[PDB]
């Protein structure tokens, strides 16, 4: 099997930009048996260039490709609002198809520091036999931000999970939320419960925490 | 490390099209009497018709897309034309007539006309008064008796086919020139879409009549094994769908009454063909069928839709719906003239799962526009007395209904019109493409210094 | 052996090489509707002196066989020497070398007979 | 033109097995179309499953006699269409299908390279959730506090959850956090609001949880 | 380099003996009024065979370059290597030549191919 | 300026210009077209 390894794995532009997304193979493919796709969340991925740098009939012009040796390279010159979306190239050279790790390519913004609070397992939760406390990030440019729990000056890890807002048309920026999750009689086994924050926009990490009761 | 190394005459060919030319051999060649049909100038037939199979070679085979046909579509017409324009004109017919249902002892509920009109002769002042018998088809009324006038006279021109020329389909094999040849799709049981997986090349078709015919194929060949169901795409009703016999079917065409031929002179150089007073008994054209061999085809093609249309349902034959009479009836030359035949007892029927003939009623017309395009008509001359044409059926030509109730009954009648499909039913099996005999592949070698 | 027109097809190069001069034979073959049979073969010496001209001004000047002083580069089609000749047939490779054959003959033209043609008044006009 | 329609979702346990559907209007034929059967895991990348050209069934080695993958040429009542099997299912085959046509016609195409080809058409897909769980309505607990609050909706099957505060009062600066797939092999997510503080004390805010699969309603009011 | 076709026209030869295969290649290209587009291309395979029958039956037989064992008479307009090839252009020399060049060229046909082709067979009989 | 010969009057002379004129021409009368019979596949379109 073919590894596509694609790059950027997310890219920020503007109308008008000029930008590259690149893609690079594991070996070489002469043939130039290399495809171009973009999907938009939800709806069926449309089939942009083939053999490199074949148009498909009715893609715009604004689309080429570029095949040389094992790079790939996928261009948009004057970015559209409707071009938006993630972008995937895939390989036939060899059996199977394969396809890339795909590369968001995302509106331009601000850098915005995250809004950060913490919020302690509900009083109903601990009397249901669990306890889930969350950690809400919002409002962040960019999507790159990484969280963890710390508990008696102490990791946690492995009982964390994550999930991500998608693109605000109005404000172009995301939210994250992670929810911690362990047994009842784990959550009373430390006083000190704290949320710590990792962000470009912050001049220096900005933890969030609470004591039991507080 | 590889180089480029270019090879010459490389087994290597693509696909396109050109201009290709017919072949009539030689012997219906001699039919002559000034142009009989086609064959004037056309080339003749290879002896030994080479066909050369070709191994380990997929090729995909359209007969819908096959551009082979437009071009027969238009030589026919053409050549017809090239026969027309040296022959005699009749625009000068266009005249009042004073006709009158033919002379027979009553039982009717006609469409012969005893016609007596003013007319013209060779020199230009005086004139002439002459009678002839026109079917109804060719004239019309206008409004003491009745009169009428030609059909063709507010449309087209009309001119006349002279008697030398004939209407006879004439055997054509169609060619390929150099560089390009033409590709002969062999397989038993063929679709004519998708891939062939027998692949055969030769120079030129086979012997193929351009029978210029409706609703009907005659002559043509024959297909293999099972019947064979050929269609573009079977879900659209509105395309046509071909099929193609294993087995012959016989037909005996008469036109029964005796003619003859009153030759008036329009001239100098020019004159009409006309239609005498019957001799005897007066009848009308009519073609049989074995009604055996009929019921017993109709039985082994019901077995082969079940393969592609449910494994046991109905299927019912019904006459057809509507168009011009080139159409909604069955038109073909049979030997100088235009018959024109009622088929409807034929699909009379309804089948599900598990001694004597037949015979059709025919009609007679001269003045044709076959092909439609106005502004030029053409008059076949009457032929004298008897005509009787034998015909061996090879396909056949269908369209299908519509939603009507859900997976309940399908119904078939006749259809085409478009002589596009007459070529279609011999050049299934063809196709052309062009060869690249430079080729560029890496190996160890390299030239000089 | 004879396979006639075309017949070495889907056998592979190595061995399809033998058919050469057979289908370089057959290229060439030697009032309307006589119209018809007169434009047919006028591309037949179009296309025959086409495969000559690029035959001459290639490197090569002879029929059914040439070497090149042009490298077989990484970005064409790259396969060993089974791979070309013994594994692949002369469609299935002329389909992959379809795209870089133009990179190829610029290579052929200009870097050996505009060079070593040019080397031969060069390296005579003594 | 061409449309690729495929069958409705289906909801199944592991163990199990599944057939999917691919309405192909368009299509002329599957003799000059190719079938290929592409599988996208949730949020990540697509994968090669089989295919079907020359009416060759085909099969990843990874899915190599899993799966079995038909077509059918058109019935005079409908088009041709290709089916997609799946047997044995795990938790890891949880993803989205698609069906691919492309044209197989022309041999220079290079939209197909001997078999391995790219995809023209495509149809909207097939959602196959494989989870040991059975239907189960959510517990809805609140998210209590310019400041933010929220709903956290955990332990529900199977998805969606719709919500809605204040009966719809609230809008904006409402984020509805996608789900995320707990080690229970069920569903949860949370909901959050920016509201200003000075207001919390004055309006009461409630969040409208509705699950349709177990048919389940319940309003959490979120007291700071 | 490439100035297109008849690039380096009013350069001299020595420096525009490098259109050669340039405008070699570009010189072949591939009912009433039909016949306007019909009898244009008609005049181009018939010079184009005219040059490779001279071309054949002079001592060369190859492209774009050759040499000769006719010597270069001193009343065939007598200039030096630099006043041919450098300092004069093909259409400058070709007006000084062009009274001569029949002169030149039943050398070139008689004097090497009906004498230097004769002698082959002589000194291949064996 | 463009002439073969100036001297010669009899020759035409020719004119390029560097600026193009606008000119609008119209009939402003509102035809009609009268398709009269004198076929068959005749007929001549006059002036109504």
């Amino acid at each position: 099997d073919i590894q596509m390894t694609q790059s950027p794995s997310t890219l920020s532009a503007s109308t008008g930009d000029t930008v590259r997304i690149s893609c690079r193979a594991s070996q070489s493919i002469t043939g130039n048996w290399v495809a171009w796709y973009q999907q938009r969340p939800g709806k069926a991925p449309r089939l942009l260039i083939y053999r490199g740098a074949a148009l498909l009939g009715g893609v715009p012009s604004r689309f080429r490709g570029s095949a040389a040796g094992t790079d790939f390279t996928l261009t948009i010159g004057n970015l559209q609002a409707e071009d938006f979306g993630t972008f995937y190239c895939q390989q036939y050279d060899t059996y199977p198809g394969t396809f890339g790790q795909g590369t968001k390519v995302e509106v331009k913004r601000t850098v915005a520091a995250p809004s950060v609070f913490i919020f302690p397992p509900s009083d109903e939760q601990l009397k249901s036999g669990t306890a889930s406390v969350v950690c809400l990030l919002n409002n962040f440019y960019p999507r790159e931000a990484k969280v963890q729990w710390k508990v008696d000056n102490a990791l946690q890890s492995g009982n964390s999970q994550e999930s991500v807002t998608e693109q605000d048309s109005k404000d172009s920026t995301y939210s994250l939320s992670s929810t911690l999750t362990l047994s009842k009689a784990d959550y009373e086994k430390h006083k000190v419960y704290a949320c710590e924050v990792t962000h470009q926009g912050l001049s220096s990490p900005v933890t969030k925490s609470f004591n039991r009761g507080e | 490390n590889l180089w480029v190394t270019v090879y010459y005459g490389v087994p290597v060919w693509k696909d396109a099209e050109t201009t290709l030319f017919c072949a009539s051999d030689a012997k219906a060649y001699e039919t002559e009497k000034h142009n009989v049909w086609a064959t004037h100038a056309c080339v003749p037939t290879d002896p030994n018709p080479q066909e050369i199979h070709l191994e380990n070679v997929t090729e995909e085979f359209n007969m819908w897309k096959n551009n082979m046909v437009e071009q027969m579509h238009t030589d026919i017409i053409s050549l017809w034309d090239q026969s027309l324009k040296p022959c005699v004109k009749l625009t000068p017919l266009c005249v009042t007539l004073q006709c009158t249902n033919v002379t027979n002892n009553i039982t009717d509920d006609g469409e012969l006309k005893n016609c007596s009109f003013n007319m013209t002769t060779e020199l230009r002042d005086k004139k002439q008064k002459v009678y002839s018998l026109f079917y109804r088809l060719d004239v019309v009324q206008i409004n003491s008796n009745k009169e009428y006038r030609l059909i063709n006279c507010n449309t087209s021109a009309i001119t006349q086919a002279c008697p030398k020329v004939s209407f006879e389909p004439i055997p054509i094999h169609y060619c390929a020139p150099a560089g390009f040849a033409i590709l002969k799709c062999k397989d038993k049981k063929f679709n004519g879409t998708g891939p062939c997986p027998s692949v055969s090349t030769v120079q030129c078709t086979h012997g193929i009549k351009p029978v210029v015919s409706t609703q009907l194929l005659l002559n043509g060949s024959l297909a293999e094994e099972e019947v064979m169901i050929r269609s573009e795409n079977i879900t659209n009703n509105a395309k046509n769908i071909l099929v193609q016999f294993n087995t012959p079917v016989q037909i005996n065409c008469t036109r029964p009454n005796n003619n003859t031929r009153k030759s008036i002179r329009i001239g100098p150089g020019q004159a009409f063909y006309a239609t005498g007073d019957i001799i005897g008994d007066i009848r009308q054209a009519h073609c049989n069928v074995s009604k055996a061999t009929w019921n017993e085809t109709l039985g082994k093609v019901v077995k082969q839709l079940r393969k592609h249309f449910g494994n046991n349902t109905i299927i019912r034959f019904a006459n057809s719906s509507g168009g011009d009479l080139e159409v909604t009836t069955h038109s073909f030359n049979c030997g100088g003239e235009f018959f024109y035949c009622n088929t409807s007892g034929l699909f009379n029927s309804t089948w599900i799962s598990n001694n004597d003939s037949i015979t059709l009623p025919c009609r007679i017309k001269q003045i044709i526009n076959m092909w439609q395009r106005i502004g030029q008509a053409m008059y076949a001359p009457p032929i004298q007395g008897v005509i009787r044409c034998v015909s061996n059926i090879t396909g056949l030509i269908l369209t299908r209904d519509g939603g009507s109730t859900n997976s309940t009954t399908e119904t078939f009648r006749p259809g085409g019109g478009d002589m596009r499909d007459n070529w279609r039913s011999e050049l299934y099996k063809y196709k052309v493409v062009k060869i690249e005999p430079l080729g560029v592949a890496p190996t160890r070698c390299k030239r000089r210094v | 052996v004879f396979l006639g027109f075309l017949g070495a097809a889907g056998s592979t190069m190595g061995a399809a090489s033998m058919t050469l001069t057979v289908q370089a034979r057959n290229l060439l073959s030697g009032t309307v509707w006589g119209i018809k049979q007169l434009q047919a073969r006028v591309l037949a010496v179009e296309r025959y002196l086409r495969d000559q001209q690029l035959l001459g001004i290639w490197g090569c000047s002879g029929k059914l066989i040439c070497c090149t002083n042009v490298p077989w580069n990484s970005s064409w089609s790259n396969r060993n020497l089974s791979e070309i000749w013994d594994n692949m047939t002369w469609l299935q490779w002329d389909k992959e070398i379809s795209n870089y054959t133009q990179i190829i003959y610029g290579l052929l033209e200009e870097s050996q007979n505009q060079q070593e043609k040019n080397e031969q008044d060069l390296l005579a006009l003594d | 033109q061409i449309h690729l329609v495929q069958s409705g979702t289906e909801v199944k346990k592991p163990g199990s097995s599944v057939t999917v559907s691919c309405k192909a209007y368009g299509v002329n034929t599957f003799g000059l179309y190719a079938v290929n059967w592409v599988r996208q895991a949730p949020g990540q990348s697509l994968e090669y499953i089989g295919q079907i050209w020359r009416w060759k069934s085909s099969a990843s080695h990874h899915f190599r006699g899993r799966v079995l993958i038909s077509a059918v040429d058109l019935t005079g009542s409908s088009p041709p269409i290709s089916s997609l099997e799946i047997k044995n299912l795990t938790s890891d085959d949880t993803a989205v299908y698609f069906c691919t046509t492309t044209s197989t016609y022309d041999r220079w195409s290079g939209l197909h390279h001997d078999g391995v080809m790219a995809f023209s058409s495509w149809g909207q897909g097939t959602l196959i959730s494989v989870s040991a769980a059975s239907t189960k309505g959510p517990s809805v607990f609140p998210l209590a506090p310019t400041a933010a609050l929220g709903c956290l909706v955990k332990d529900y099957f199977p998805e969606p959850v719709t919500v809605s505060w204040n009966s719809g009062a609230l809008t904006s600066g409402v984020h509805t956090f996608p789900a995320v797939l707990q080690s229970s092999g069920l569903y949860s997510l949370s909901s959050v609001v920016t509201v200003p503080s000075s207001s919390l004390g004055t309006q009461t805010y409630i969040c409208n949880v509705n699950h349709k699969p177990s048919n389940t309603k319940v309003d959490k009011r979120v007291e700071p």
